[PDB]
RNA sequence: UCUGAGAGUUUGAUCCUGGCUCAGGAUUAACGCUGGCGGCAUGCCUAAUACAUGCAAGUCGAUCGAAAGUAGUAAUACUUUAGAGGCGAACGGGUGAGUAACACGUAUCCAAUCUACCUUAUAAUGGGGGAUAACUAGUUGAAAGACUAGCUAAUACCGCAUAAGAACUUUGGUUCGAAUCAAAGUUGAAAGGACCUGCAAGGGUUCGUUAUUUGAUGAGGGUGCGCCAUAUCAGCUAGUUGGUGGGGUAACGGCCUACCAAGGCAAUGACGUGUAGCUAUGCUGAGAAGUAGAAUAGCCACAAUGGGACUGAGACACGGCCCAUACUCCUACGGGAGGCAGCAGUAGGGAAUUUUUCACAAUGAGCGAAAGCUUGAUGGAGCAAUGCCGCGUGAACGAUGAAGGUCUUUAAGAUUGUAAAGUUCUUUUAUUUGGGAAGAAUGACUUUAGCAGGUAAUGGCUAGAGUUUGACUGUACCAUUUUGAAUAAGUGACGACUAACUAUGUGCCAGCAGUCGCGGUAAUACAUAGGUCGCAAGCGUUAUCCGGAUUU
């Protein structure tokens, strides 16, 4: 690559209503403030949709947002909106070298911010902490400067004060250097300079007497000049704060309002200041296909890997698939190498976006994102190669589609077509499961929740022009039946040109623990030892329909008593069909139950949703105890039907603002009441 | 021209140099392999006066040949 | 394949040593029956009008090692010849390289004589050869300029001569040309060549 | 479009307006012959025809055509 | 003399009428398993289905005025052309929807044709005018542009002198609808540019002009033959069948018009129908023939669709135009712009048919004395076992036959298997080092020798000159060029046809299946292990053309 120092790239990653679009605008905005053409012209006079924050968002620009800032260039990238769905979270994040979590404003909770933290620091990428939102009733700063410590306890340091509170918005009291005020309610034009207010020097001097303090872990000359008194040079300590943030020992956080546009420019200064560059970010090392398959890392010089995150179809040259080209120097014409498939991919031409556009750059550097056309094979979750070499791949997605919910074709040719919409709709994020039943029928396909399933919908009937009806999840049951009784089967009959007859007689009697089970009781020469075995599949094949809703009947054990061969008129399949007759006899006299599908789940919460689970399981059906008192957590198992998992993840999640998780496994068929009895039949 | 990849031939001809090639020919004059040179043709230079009696000027680099062949000894100075 | 592999297990079934004899008679023993578990007496049970086409067939390309499409390019070329097409062919079926290299005295299996001309130390007319398909003509003449002093097995042809009438050869020189087209009575007489070519009109 | 069919444009539309001009006179020129037969309109027609057969505006075989027919038919008056 | 091989198959059985199947080839081949590579090509047949993007056919300043900019004190020289004027554009490439007929091919006829640029052949290459292009200024809008008024150049446009020669008119002179001559009547010929020379006068070179006669080329027109099936398609036909005059096409021609009539064709099949680009030819057979008209080559039709015209020698013009249709795109919404059956690339389809790759190195085509410019043609190169040809994955010796395993069924033996182990050797290819091409025996370029009418001299030409041209290519390959067995073999069948069976499981079920047919209790027919055999980086499967089938 060039100048690796420079290529520090970032992710905007935004909170669930939180101005994910306007948030997103504002970005692109500020990162659009380059005066070569207009684009912060431009940008500042865009005014587009209001249908969903992450939507609107992610379709106001591209995937891929370059830009440059006075020395480096900047790739910014949205792909995830969502629920916050872990997978294009984490593949960003692996695609980015650093981050923006925006808070929540409009209330205090911002459950799902915690949720990107975790999984941003479980990477060991670093990131920076920005409210979204100064103006908006709710936005208190110490409501939110005490609950990052509540919640998380991160050590994150405030370095800038606001002026106002959600009214009286009008400025920053910088901590790096004299206050900056901001007359501007949008469109961030110009800053106005202006000294420190004095009723607030203290509530700096304290601060500041902590911000050098809060890098005194990295020196003892700093801590001599603490006890001096002596003041540490700014540059110093802004350098040990970019340490700090880079190494993830504290991170900082700043204020502002999207809707009013107030101190972004500073937030910029502070990336181009701290943020990292590929040289100081860790090495997240990847892993190739041979049992130990990596002693490596990416050495950023010309290695070529880079992996292949995502594609999109532009209607003119067909796909696009964007990567971000961890190392190595690559250009087009060239036949790349993918170990995964085996398989050879031209490079027609390279292509950079920065909000819309297309820059053909013919080669491109190590640390850098842009998109393809050619490569018409690839998908998502592989690491493209030159060198003829394995590739080594890096990945841990997080796959949770808790809810599936049943997709009804029309027609077999509408199966064919929803089919192809599968595979067009598998290439971007194949966490979702597809399931046809060989009983049920339905076609089974996972989400995520309500704006999964949305969305899906969305691209099935808009993006993908599929029309198909949308159902509900198929796993119905299994059959038994009650106590023993014996009857005889005699089938004296012929189709198609001669006699046949046959006869036996046979015990059908429940087992409770095992299937099928077959006893002889021939002593008198009643049934030849031929006849044995035949009867005993006329049995296996005659429980396969229940009288009630036609289940195959299981847990039965068969003693076959008697019989009677007679002459040519005898054969085989006319005893196994006098079977048959009998067993169905039987089936129909011994008063026939159903089994339900049980599954097992485990719910592990601190302390919030203990009544509400109880409650729910209570009403909605289950089977439960007591407690479990697990280190600082409740634990609850409970042996629930599987149909009562239809909205559960959704009544769960809501009641617990997307904060809750379960793990979901199959226990047993345990028998239906009543109620059952009477739902699913006709 | 024909022959193969690494491999060309042009078989010579007094061919109009406004109409196209690789087609019907009132006469072919020669042939040469272009790739070695050693200047192998089956000129004719019989019918070949006639056809520049009659115009019917080759292509581009024949005049060489041409010099070879002599004809400016005996058509241009054929009046004096 | 360019290979039959193991070569002794080819006189197995046939019955017959691609050598003179010494092939499978003297490397222990001497195993000539054909090869399977599953065998037993058989003496008039496999042996058809059909199946000795295919052996003569079989054991023709095998003294040459000649594959299906080059098999049809020389009953081609023989074709592109008259009279007596089957001794004519027999004639040809002499012009290989590595053939004619073991029958020179330069190469005591054919075998060697093809990985040799493989390995580039022949020189077949200011030309080194690396196919050792090529044809033969009279009045060809050959070097082995320096790839044979490291190689034991062309000097121990060399002393182990052969006497052709159809080639000359320097063997202390390191010398051979091809002089005249050989005679059949040189040659293996078990073979029939008649009925091969009946057995090509299938194109 | 491309930049050399406007230029061939730009020129043919200017010459077939001329051509149109040469064209029309020489037709009125056959009217008046058509109204009534005289020397003076047959050696007007005679230059119309050098005029215009000299260029491309009118082909050497329709001229020769129309000034025999004309000259055929006064043969008789 | 070119030149010919079948097999099984009903039934108690035998043949016969006679069907079937494959053994054989071919294929834009497709698919499976796999797969280093050389060289030879080729590589949408589905949807003339819809397409972003780029080139896709432009050139000339020594044709013209002038503009812009450099140098120069200025003049002027130079660099580029916004434009005009000249020419190429109709070449060429691609497609096969249409078209079942002069369309191909073929033999001839055009007493009825034309055909710049290029052949022959001569007459000269003037006198002017008056205009606009470009530009300037204004009007309308973001702009593309559009509109208005002023100035002019051109080898541009249009009169004016003569027309050598022709052509027309008339008279005389020809030939089996003809052709040739003489005189007279009439008409209309050019334009200049550059260079050398010359005080000048003027002369010359060279380009171009005009008209003239003659090649060739291409096009048009005439027919004969050859150029699918359909009668479970027998009447069609009123510009229809001809005649007179006129218009008309490069010419003839109801091609068309006015008048005059009512014929003309068609059972040897018109018309209607569907199926179609045609040929040389690719493949299949010995052939009569069949197969299809790959690619290429020749010819014809088309350029989003229907017309219509436009100049131009030549077009109703891939990539000129208008209308109308249908679509798409932009519009700050008033209006505009366009047509990949061009190169690719892209979307769909299918089983699938590839690079928006390079240089114009060569060839070619165009423009131009000249240099020079265009050239998605062209030549290459990328990719694909797609076909063809060619090569390796070792080789010399090497054991009563290493170890294990298999059968034999504990016993020996065989068996895997010279395969192994072992010694020795090697390197096309894998891979380091230097060599290393012709392709350009062309083309430019001026001075020389010479030729040549002139000569005052440049220039017109032939023999040598190097500064001149390589993507391909420090390429293939080669001196053990470095090391090194190292960098590498699968596939099908094994009851018979059809050269290829043992052990186990197995129970008309599982399944094989080209056919005969197998498997219901130890199956040489299935499934596995081992073994055998045949082809091989190809082997298996499918479709379809033929041989076999002489089985219309």
């Amino acid at each position: 690559t060039v100048d690796l120092i420079n290529f520090r790239n970032f992710g905007i990653m935004a909170h669930i209503d939180a101005g994910k679009t306007t948030t997103s605008e504002r970005i692109l905005f500020h990162s659009g403030r380059i005066h070569k053409i207009g684009e912060t012209h431009d940008g500042e006079s865009v005014m587009d949709w209001m249908e969903q924050e992450k939507e609107r968002g992610i379709t106001i620009t591209s995937a891929a947002t370059s830009v440059s800032w006075k020395n480096c260039s900047l790739n910014l990238i949205d792909t995830p909106g969502h629920v916050d769905f872990t997978v294009e979270v984490e593949r960003s994040l692996r695609v980015l070298d650093g981050a923006i979590a925006v808070l929540d404003a409009q209330m205090g909770v911002e459950p799902q911010t915690e949720t990107v933290w975790r999984q941003a620091s479980r990477y060991e990428v670093p990131r920076i902490i920005f409210v979204n939102k100064m103006d908006k009733t709710g936005a208190n700063f110490e409501r939110s400067v005490q609950s990052i410590q509540q919640r998380l306890g991160v050590k994150a340091v405030p370095i800038q004060l606001p002026i106002g509170a959600e009214n009286d918005f009008n400025g920053i009291i910088d901590l790096i250097e004299e206050k900056v005020y901001f007359f501007d309610g949008g469109k961030e034009e110009k800053a106005e300079e202006k000294p420190i207010p004095d009723q607030f020097k203290d509530q700096v001097k304290q601060m500041r007497a902590h911000l050098v303090e809060e890098v005194a872990n990295f020196d003892d000359q700093l801590m001599a000049d603490y006890l001096e008194g002596k003041e540490i040079s700014i540059a110093d300590i802004k350098r040990c704060i970019r340490k700090g943030v880079i190494g993830c020992q504290f991170f900082p956080v700043l204020c502002g309002s999207a809707f009013k546009n107030k101190g972004i420019k500073l937030l910029l200064d502070a990336v181009v200041d701290f943020l990292p560059s590929p040289v100081d970010v860790p090495q997240a090392k990847a892993y190739g296909e041979d049992g130990n398959e990596v002693l490596i890392s990416a050495s950023d010089d010309a290695p070529f890997v880079g992996l292949a995150f995502k594609v999109a179809t532009d209607p003119f040259v067909g796909r696009l698939t964007f990567v971000r080209v961890y190392s190595g120097v690559l250009k087009s014409g060239s036949y790349v190498k993918n170990v995964r498939k085996n398989k050879k991919e031209r490079v027609s031409r390279l292509v950079k976006m920065h909000a819309q556009n297309r820059n053909e750059i013919e080669e491109i550097r190590a640390g850098d994102i842009c998109a393809i056309i050619g490569l018409k094979d690839t998908t998502t979750g592989e690491t493209l190669v030159d060198d003829k070499i394995d590739v080594q791949l890096e990945a841990m997605q997080f796959a949770q589609p808790v809810i599936s919910l049943a997709v009804e074709p029309k027609t077999k040719a509408d199966q064919e077509k929803m089919s192809i919409a599968l595979s067009k709709l598998a290439e971007e994020d194949p966490t979702f499961k597809t399931f046809t039943d060989p009983e049920t029928g339905q076609t089974i396909i996972a989400g995520m929740g309500e704006l999964h399933l949305d969305i899906l919908v969305d691209r099935m009937r808009r993006e993908f022009k599929v029309e198909v009806n949308v159902g509900a999840p198929q796993v119905s049951f299994r059959e038994t039946f009650n106590k023993e009784s014996e009857v005889e089967g005699k089938y004296i009959k012929q189709s198609g040109g001669r006699g046949q007859y046959g006869h036996v007689k046979i015990r059908f009697e429940p087992n409770k623990d095992k299937g099928f089970e077959f006893v002889d009781k021939i002593v008198g020469g009643r049934i030849p030892r031929e006849y044995i075995k035949p009867v005993q599949a006329g049995l296996e094949n005659a429980m396969a329909s229940g009288p009630l809703a036609g289940y195959p009947m299981i847990d039965i054990k068969a003693t076959l008593f008697d019989g009677s061969f007679h002459e040519v008129d005898s054969s085989e399949m006319a005893f196994k069909i006098a079977a048959s007759l009998a067993l169905k006899e039987a089936g129909k006299v011994c008063s026939p139950v159903l089994l339900e599908p049980i599954m097992a789940i485990e719910v592990t919460v601190p302390e919030q949703y203990f009544g509400d689970t109880m409650g729910d399981i209570s009403s909605r059906r289950g089977l439960i105890e007591g407690t479990e008192q697990r280190d600082n957590v409740q634990v609850i198992k409970a042996k629930v039907p599987l149909k009562e998992m239809f909205g559960y993840a959704t009544d769960l999640r809501s009641f617990s603002q997307g904060r809750g998780n379960y793990v979901m496994q199959f226990s047993h068929y345990a028998e239906t009441p009543k109620s059952v009895v009477n739902e699913i039949i006709a | 021209r024909m022959g193969r990849v690494h491999y060309p031939t042009y078989r010579i001809v007094a061919v109009d140099s406004r109409v196209k090639r690789d087609g019907k020919y009132i006469a072919l004059i020669g042939h040469l392999n272009p790739a070695l040179k050693e200047n192998k043709c089956k000129i004719d230079e019989a019918v070949a006066l006639e056809w520049l009696n009659k115009g019917a000027k080759p292509t581009d680099t024949v005049r060489s040949l041409f010099s070879q062949t002599g004809l400016w000894k005996k058509f241009v100075e054929s009046k004096k | 394949m360019k290979y039959t592999g193991s070569i002794f297990k080819r006189s197995r079934r046939l019955g017959f040593s691609l050598l003179e004899n010494n092939k499978e008679f003297s490397k222990g023993k001497k195993r000539k029956t054909i090869p399977g578990q599953h065998g037993n007496r058989f003496r008039s049970s496999t042996m058809s009008g059909y199946a000795q086409q295919l052996q003569e067939k079989q054991r023709m390309q095998y003294m040459y090692g000649i594959t299906d499409k080059q098999f049809r390019r020389l009953f081609r070329l023989v074709l592109k010849q008259r009279g007596n097409l089957a001794v004519n062919l027999f004639r040809v079926l002499e012009s290989r390289l590595d053939n004619i290299v073991y029958r020179m005295g330069f190469a005591p299996t054919r075998r060697s004589a093809r990985q040799l001309v493989n390995h580039g130390h022949v020189l077949l007319n200011d030309r080194t050869v690396d196919t050792p398909s090529i044809i033969l003509n009279p009045g060809d003449k050959v070097r082995l300029k320096a790839k044979t002093i490291k190689i034991p097995i062309v000097k121990a042809a060399s002393e182990s001569g052969v006497v052709s009438p159809f080639v000359e050869t320097n063997n202390k020189t390191f010398e051979g040309t091809y002089v005249r087209f050989p005679e059949r009575s040189e040659l293996p007489a078990g073979i029939n060549e008649s009925y091969v070519v009946e057995w090509y009109k299938r194109l | 479009n491309i930049k050399s069919n406007e230029k061939r444009l730009r020129q043919n539309i200017k010459r077939n307006l001329n051509n149109k001009g040469q064209k029309t006179k020489l037709k009125t020129n056959v009217k008046n012959f058509h109204k009534e037969i005289n020397l003076d309109n047959l050696g007007n027609v005679y230059s119309q025809a050098d005029r215009l057969a000299r260029k491309g505006i009118i082909s050497t075989n329709r001229a020769r055509r129309l000034k025999s027919r004309n000259v055929a038919v006064l043969n008789k008056t």
